């Protein structure tokens, strides 16, 4: 004797976390619409 | 002993490695499926919506449509700043390899083929 996922590994969880959190806000718009 | 004296000499994937390039390939399928799935519920898509979400990866001023929706474009805003931090990381490591630059050299010793080849080896 070239990094790794590192910070991106938690980004995908944030990316995936946004997807599941997306459906949370979907009904919020529906809630005010009704 | 005995040595040889010489002068001094005068690859996009060479920085980093092949490990990185097998990741965003997943994001290509994932981001494409996410936009259609959200749009499918409320009810473009493959024809046009694929242009914007892949186009977001590159900070370019191409004139493209902006999909509407009070919550439809909320996640893409979250998806938006992933690229800038990615590209800033994707360019910072490049300068490190210039710090880690090696010397290519030409020969390895008296036993090298170049020394052992009088002719038939270019000039």
């Amino acid at each position: 004797s070239t990094l790794t996922f590192e910070n991106m590994a938690g980004v995908f969880m944030l990316v995936a976390g946004g997807i599941v959190a997306g459906i949370f806000l979907i009904f919020i718009e529906i809630a005010y619409k009704r | 002993g005995i040595s040889v004296m010489v002068s001094r000499s005068n690859a996009f994937l060479e920085p980093f490695s092949a490990d990185v390039w097998v990741m965003m390939f997943v994001m290509l399928l994932i981001v494409s499926a996410v936009a259609v799935f959200v749009f499918e519920y409320f009810s473009f898509t493959i024809g046009k919506a694929i242009w914007l979400l892949w186009g977001l990866v590159f900070n370019n001023s191409v004139p493209v449509q902006n999909p509407k929706g009070t919550t439809s474009k909320i996640m893409v805003s979250v998806w938006a700043f992933f690229a800038v931090i990615f590209l800033a990381s994707y360019t910072a490591n490049l300068a490190a390899f210039m710090i880690q630059e090696e010397y290519v050299d030409q020969v390895s010793g008296l036993s090298d083929k170049k020394f052992q080849r009088p002719n038939d080896f270019s000039p």
